[PDB]
């Protein structure tokens, strides 16, 4: 396939042929042109805190190691051996000042340097040149507010400046609130989804909830449980949507501050967050305070996802064009009191984990929508993303980026794929620029 | 066991063999073996009322854990070493049961099949608690859907029943500690 | 590969290469060339018989939904929402009047029609074209005597010119007879085979029967029991063999009413099929009457095959180039006693369903026929289907299409490797007819 | 079990629930487990003849269906729910025990390989029949052949054995409701 | 069994069953499901001393083949027909104990996880040494390591357990003839 | 991807693309270049003694039957038959004059003729060219002292000649010794490597010992032992490294006799040995008969490789970029104790056979680095084999071939890659050679 050439998204976002959630040509395509280009989501602060302290992660398909350095700084390396290219690290968190590979014995410190080499002086002499053998660098680690992303492309804007204007929309909770806390370890699951399955419908989609999670809704008896089997749609302004440049867009649910929790955690968040709310009043405005409280679905593009006020926060760790491995930590707020943090993020997994139950209600829907687009008869077919088309603004006064003023819509989508589309046919980050001088008139045409 | 010269045991699994290599109370290990065998039953059949009703007791605790790997030589990293994929109370187990139960489950249309196989039963009293019953077994846990979906999970159940109302022995606690980090199994939505 | 090049089947059919059973950019092409441009068996009139009957079925590796409309015709749609791409319908049968969509409920009809979305109005107001969203349809669906076939090109002949000559031989058995009932479900199982195994064995191959079920043969003491370990050639005249311009074809042999049947239900059978032979020879003559109750083994091209007689209906689903889905029906005639046809069907089951031991015997000579046309020494090598070459006829005056007028012999491998070929280097069905317009000439040569 | 409020159990199996709940023999539990331990046993080593000949009934009915994928919700179709993967009387098991016993028959060499785990038998006698005894276990199969081929079946039987000639308990009838709609196991040609 | 008539059947399993049929002693087949559950508990927390220690004999053979693939009716070919995956004495055992608990085995960090399911259990005395006990069991075992690696591995076992020190019943013999000729597990080393 | 072009190993063999044990249109071209094309082990003598025995083996991808002729000779043939290509043995090892197919009942003699095919004149008349029919048979089988090889390509050097300055090093062992016999049957484990993993790491990998077998060497006792993490490196001049124009080669390491043999067979083994050499001096020399009794790891390219005096040879069979089935067996010297044999065979099968807990020392070394072979960011990396480059002599007046006169080293690696990448740029033997007219300039610069 010519992906110069192939409109695989069509104009403003509205179609993707679903050959994409399918086709291995294109995920392949993807590793370079999505996954190697741009911000991926390593790890937390709170979770590598002191020197020493590392985590692996993947980055796309292949797996670092990120490591807490003395001066406190994180960098992040290749999780192979610069000699025959065995695994160095077969754990997934530890301290250490450095690695050893299990195959030769080769010693890389905590800062990616090959150290020690076993009878380096009998056997290599003075010949072997351990400066230029460290382990391969992630070329970019950056932080958000605790939260470590890395990105392979020294090209890459500031991590920022990638948010663009969802960056606005995050910093209440992420910022203002004192900030967050990751608590791990993750659950961890394969499901045969494309990664972009998961990704779109967190980024975006509000309009499976009621529907999709009719039986969690109802059994949970979680603040949004009116929605259960569409027996009511959210009211008038009851929400927002938004993205972005760089493709990274979330979904606004005004008030929403307990989130997926069923009614047992309801009263003592709904309590905390308005409490939160009325101190931030008076430091960032009334607007700005009322979205720390809300509950925010974003994706950060590509594969980071989150639900801020329920504390989901995702990875979607691409394997093949029909399998992904779905990472699924708890975000808190840090200054919660530490029984309402562990409970929190016992209830996150209760819901969107391994055995979450809410989460098992997407199942069938991301697997079966994403293994279709390898059916003969679909792969040139067109999946919808035309909610909402029209009524999108930029600019507005008060909220930032392309927005609908409206609770339920596909706007979203149309950010997530504009973006999509203009790595997929991009070599490099100053053509993504090119593909994208046009992006939010692109985005509000009709 | 001594785990300094069993360097691989940990206190844990050394303290759980201790209990059952003590008492050998034949009687006890048919009692459990009848309980887990209709528990096993109740589950496979999707009875989730009747299992809450017959098998479960108010004050449980059931909790399957994924624990993060970790080098065997670590000593410095301290943080949570583990996630709760379950750890329910009665009131959390109901709310599950109803999900289960509800006709917009749209995920149980065709209805699941489940074969669940318990092995290795060992039952011991509890030493200071004469009515607690400590029962250790070991299930195979299939489930089928969808024409051709298919999942099997393994697991060590460490358990306590006590007798509650009407003199029937319930699940008081569960403890499973998962033996797979990462599941290659879609979910872990099925009570071990 | 170049398939307007490539020479994959020889002049007159006489050979394969055996990369045909392995190659998965040839099954890939398959999808285009086989798949989507030939007929494709469905269902029966008798397992949708009321308005609002639905099942699924595949086509190819397409899955549809094939439902009986209230007007008594039948229509077939892709099982795939016109959204976002979601499998629609997750039974194998039942009655609806439509299908609702789990993942944002969008609700379809019986007819395909987009009849419902979920707060349209508040939604997507006037501006949702939902009459340009219905369900994908198949384009075409024909019945032969209640056996319903589907075919997504628009451009293929009617289904009884694409029978041809196999026609004649199968109205007796589904015609005259008074007509036959398939009686579900299925058995369903996974092969690890070339779908083209099991095609070409049931088209055509007699010659496996004595030596390959050997052990069936002398276990069940069935009518052909003389054969088993080839202790007995049939004698002279026992057969035919057939085939024709669109690749199906058929063994004949003469008088076998009861086939694979186990002795338990031989009498019942040749006594049953010998009353309506001889009410049939006023009617449609002797020859034909004979036919009615003489065992066809058939295979309707590409992958539908059938043991008339046995009772023995298959779908041999594409999965991969190494990987069939084997779905097995009976079928009965419709005035047969229900008791009969009740132990008919336990009894084709018993022989050639999922624990079949005749089809057992089946497996290892299938699954490892299609895995070696993997191995690199074998891609190249050529399939032999020359017994019999040089002495089929065309246009006999008694027996209908290219003919080899004995029970054992290759011809129908033939005639289908010939469909197979031009299919495969024709881009649609008007370059199919130019490269088939000297087809029973090419076949009888020598 | 009331149906009505276990939305998800059918009456069958709430039938068969309540033969077990309700006299609890424990002798009757450890005959059953010798009775199908050996049974496994035979088939094991594939002496089928010696199966035949031990352990099944002149009278019985081996039965293994295959339930068609159905709406949970579906009221309106009614056409045949199941297919008989197996369905034999004792002359249709002796011609498929012939058949594995044939010389010719190829795909026996080199020789299969069988392993049976049973697990979680219960037993009950029937309440109007005292010579009739229920017996319900799961059984994992698992076949290897050829070097690489690796199958595994699972599924819950339920038997009635009765004593036959020289007062030897045999099976007079088995069903199995086979989980699994579309078999990944190349066939089901083992007895389960 | 006659194996002339039940052609499928080897001498030695022939031997096998005979043993099993003829005494019943429900206690024994008790005693060997105890020792056999408690030597799986040990050997799945990989408390590998404790089980040398208190499950196996000094003068123990621990062995399992792997067999040829030869033609059901080959009479001529007579070559070594199978070869050993493992063949221990004590000393060979504990090097392997060793191995497994020294700190430098790589492949032990992150700690591996063992779930073992054992099955079908019978018991019987010798009929020459009073003193010896046969065991017959099925094993299906779990290995779980490095996140997603996953292997599942089912065998028989023929045992000889003795009582030993402390009047201890220790096995002597253990004999498992593996039924998958090519394993698809990565390696057997794990103590079936 | 362009293998004429490609730069897969660089100058020297100094380094090669981790891509190389990833990618699977390598592997395939792999198949063409390396394995249709090369010398293959299949059998010993030992396994096939008497007329009519024979055993099946691998070659590449392909499986062969490999079969003792009644003139003594050994031929071997494809495991496929000539009509529709069904594997024709199904067994490992046995004795027979003939093979026939269980499809349609074939027959082919030991010799590969088709020899009978049922009811023949009834079926093909006269008109059955059978004498064109025979099995597709392997051009060249040929015994390196009773090990017996086979290759695809006729134009390939003999047996002896493609060993070039190996055989040297082999033959005491080998021919002095009195001979070698191969115990069977092998174990056979599937690993999820690239056959060249293990196939380098026994051609050429002694640093590993010390480190990988830091617990085997502990446990056991070998007399390697004092290795054990690293805590001591060999002493000077205690063994040697070579490689060969067609990339076979091996350490040596002086005096080893006893390998990786535990402790209770080591005194035996070393008087064994010892008593040998003492009369092998007078016969051969004293550099040749130490040479017998010192410890060879070796890989006879592609994928054979051994440890005499440990006694082990394994295959490593290839199955995909990222798959290897490994058959090991042990090799004994025929004039030793029919108990001592016995024995030393199962300590084999105890240290590296299935369950041999040397090699499962191996295991995520050759894994791991496999696989990451696939990863993206490592697709492109180096992976390097450049130690004791710039050390390593031809021509020495004792020890021939590409020698590094040190017991650790990459000469070895550097021979296998080099003759590796001459392969896989060309299209035949003719070009290879062209390609290594300068081998041994090309591995001794600087
Ligand atoms: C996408 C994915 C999950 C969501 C979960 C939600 C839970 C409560 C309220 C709104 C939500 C929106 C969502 C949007
Ligand atoms: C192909 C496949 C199966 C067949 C089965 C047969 C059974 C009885 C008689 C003739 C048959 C021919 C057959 C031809
Ligand atoms: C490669 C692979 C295995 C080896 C095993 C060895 C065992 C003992 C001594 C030296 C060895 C060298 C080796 C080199
Ligand atoms: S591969 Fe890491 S030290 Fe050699
Ligand atoms: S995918 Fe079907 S309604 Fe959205
Ligand atoms: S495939 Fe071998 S005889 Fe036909
Ligand atoms: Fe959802
Ligand atoms: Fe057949
Ligand atoms: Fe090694």
């Amino acid at each position: 396939m010519n992906y110069n050439n192939k409109i695989l998204v069509s104009e403003s976002g509205l179609s993707q042929k679903h050959l994409i959630h399918g086709d291995e040509e294109l995920f392949q395509h993807e590793l370079k042109t999505i996954f190697a280009r741009n911000w991926l989501f390593l790890t937390h602060d709170s979770l590598i805190p002191a020197p020493g302290d590392y985590v692996t992660a993947k980055m796309g398909i292949d797996e670092v190691i990120v490591s807490r350095q003395n001066d406190g700084s994180i960098r992040a390396f290749l999780n192979v051996c610069r000699h025959r290219g065995k695994t160095l690290v077969s754990v997934e968190a530890g301290n250490a000042k450095g690695f050893v590979c299990s195959y030769h014995g080769w010693g890389f410190g905590s800062n990616g340097e090959l150290q020690s080499v076993p009878f380096e002086k009998d056997l290599y002499g003075e010949s072997l040149n351990k400066k230029c053998l460290g382990l391969k660098e992630v070329a970019r680690v950056e932080s958000f507010h605790g939260f470590i992303y890395g990105c392979f492309d020294q090209e890459a804007p500031p991590l920022m400046d990638y948010l663009g204007d969802a960056a606005w929309y995050l910093e209440p909770m992420f910022k203002h609130s004192g900030g967050l806390e990751l608590v791990g370890p993750p659950g961890k699951v394969v499901i045969k989804a494309n990664w972009k399955a998961p990704a779109e419908n967190f980024v975006g989609d509000a309009y499976h909830v009621g529907w999709t999670h009719a039986s969690s809704l109802r059994s949970g008896e979680s603040i949004f449980s009116s929605l259960a089997g569409n027996a009511a749609l959210p009211p008038e302004g009851a929400g927002l949507q938004m993205t972005s440049k760089y493709g990274s867009g979330m979904g606004v649910l005004w008030d929403g501050y307990s989130g997926v929790h069923s009614a047992d955690l309801v009263p003592e968040l709904m309590a905390f967050g308005g409490a939160k709310q009325e101190r931030l009043n008076k430091e960032i405005g009334d607007v700005r305070a009322r979205i720390y409280r809300s509950h925010l679905n974003c994706t950060v593009f590509p594969n980071n996802s989150m639900l801020t006020c329920s504390g989901v926060f995702k990875v979607w760790n691409p394997i093949d064009a029909n399998t992904t491995e779905v990472w699924t930590y708890a975000i808190v707020e840090k200054d919660m009191p530490e029984d309402l943090k562990r409970r929190l993020a016992d209830s996150v997994q209760r819901t969107v984990g391994p055995a979450g139950f809410w989460e098992s209600d997407d199942n069938d829907n991301m697997e079966t929508a994403s293994q279709n687009g390898k059916k003969y008869q679909s792969r040139d077919s067109d999946l919808l993303s035309n909610l909402g088309f029209g009524e999108d603004v930029y600019g507005d006064a008060v909220y930032p980026g392309v927005v609908g003023k409206s609770a339920i819509g596909e706007t979203s989508y149309r950010g997530f794929y504009r973006a999509y589309q203009a790595h997929v046919s991009s070599s490099n980050w100053a053509e993504f620029e090119h593909a994208s001088s046009t992006w939010h008139t692109e985005l509000t045409k009709t | 066991i001594n785990i300094q010269e069993d360097k691989l045991v940990s206190a844990h699994d050394a303290e759980e063999i201790l209990r059952f290599f003590n008492c050998h109370d034949s009687a006890l290990q048919q009692e459990a073996t009848t309980l887990l065998t209709q528990e096993a039953h109740l589950l496979d059949i999707q009875a989730y009322r009747a299992w809450l009703e017959h098998c479960v007791g108010s004050e449980v605790q059931y909790q399957v854990i994924s624990r993060e790997l970790r080098a065997a030589s670590e000593r410095r990293y301290k943080l949570n070493e583990a996630m709760n994929v379950y750890n329910e109370n009665f009131q959390q187990l109901k709310v599950r049961v109803e999900h289960q139960l509800d006709p917009q489950n749209w995920g149980n249309s065709p209805k699941l099949r489940f074969t669940r196989f318990i092995t290795n039963v060992q039952a011991a009293m509890d030493v200071n608690d004469k009515e607690l019953l400590h029962i250790r077994s070991n299930v195979i846990l299939h489930r089928a859907r969808r024409g051709n979906q298919v999942d099997v999970f393994y697991a060590a159940r460490e358990d306590k029943w006590k007798r509650g109302e009407g003199g029937v022995r319930k699940l008081v606690q569960r403890f499973v500690d998962y033996p797979e980090r990462i599941l290659q199994t879609h979910n872990l939505m099925v009570f071990l």
